[PDB]
């Protein structure tokens, strides 16, 4: 199930990337 | 593209991304890594991380591509992610040469 | 790992630890191995050894 597991990994990266942009906009220097 | 079956590649290609993201989340969550940027820092509190998506993504390509990149990992977490990653890249290229020979 | 006896697979890792730790001691017993934090200001301590 190489394609299937690769799609699961794609899901992981997709959810992270969606969460990545907010964590790009969230923090700044303090 | 012939010396390696066209199955590892799609395993390989997503693998670089796969480690890239898990690198990001752990790198953004570190006890040791938040440091102050000023060259002569007089104990200010302006520390932050240096790991982003592009910064971690590019390292993923660079480490595989066997040309060294920046973002020398500092914490045990981020370092051990690079340490294991380099091994996977080191063997595959060495695998790539051997078979093609 | 087939094209190397497991003995080598053992010696290598213990070699890395040995060379690493002896590096740390030799780095310690070294005068030139203490960089100065705040390099622009010449009045400080040199605890920064980068090892």
């Amino acid at each position: 199930h190489g394609t299937i597991i690769g799609v699961t990994s794609g899901i992981v990266l997709v959810l992270l990337i969606i969460s990545i942009l907010v964590q790009v906009k969230q923090p700044r220097k303090k | 593209l012939n010396p390696l079956s066209p199955d590892i590649w799609m395993y390989v290609l997503l693998a670089c991304l796969g480690v890239s993201c898990v690198l990001f989340v752990i790198a953004r969550f570190s006890p040791y890594e938040w440091y102050n940027p000023h060259p002569c820092n007089p104990d200010s509190d302006v520390v932050e991380n240096n790991f982003t998506l592009l910064n971690s993504f590019w390292f993923g390509v660079g480490a595989l591509m066997q040309q060294g990149s920046e973002l020398m990992p500092k914490a045990l977490s981020t370092r051990i992610v690079g340490g294991i990653w380099w091994f996977f890249t080191l063997i595959i290229i060495s695998s790539y040469t051997a078979n093609l020979a």
